[PDB]
């Protein structure tokens, strides 16, 4: 999750299996012109 | 003017009674405004 110049950008990926080995890039999945304030999640 | 009507008491409210028979000047007309804001923006709705 990343929020930058007031756009909200999520990047996903899955894999079917304390954290594995090896490498696997994350794809873009959705950009969002929402352009709020963002402090602390839940 | 306890809630009741009279003199010095008039309710704000006037009817029209639209008639198909007045003159050229005085039928309603349907009227819509569309405002925009011309600002530094994410600018969501743009044209085609
Ligand atoms: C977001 O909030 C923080 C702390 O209240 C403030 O320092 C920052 O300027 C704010 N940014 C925007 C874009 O409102």
């Amino acid at each position: 999750f990343k929020n930058i110049d007031g756009y909200f950008k999520i990047y996903s990926k899955h894999t079917p299996i304390d954290l594995p080995q090896g490498f696997s890039a994350l794809e873009p999945l959705v950009d969002l012109p929402i352009g709020i304030n963002i402090t602390r999640f839940q | 003017c306890n809630g009741v009507a009279g003199f010095n008491c008039y309710f704000p409210l006037r009817s029209y009674s639209f008639r198909p028979t007045y003159g050229v000047g005085h039928q309603p007309y349907r009227v819509v405004v569309l405002s925009f804001e011309l600002l530094h923006a994410p600018a969501t709705v743009c044209g085609p």
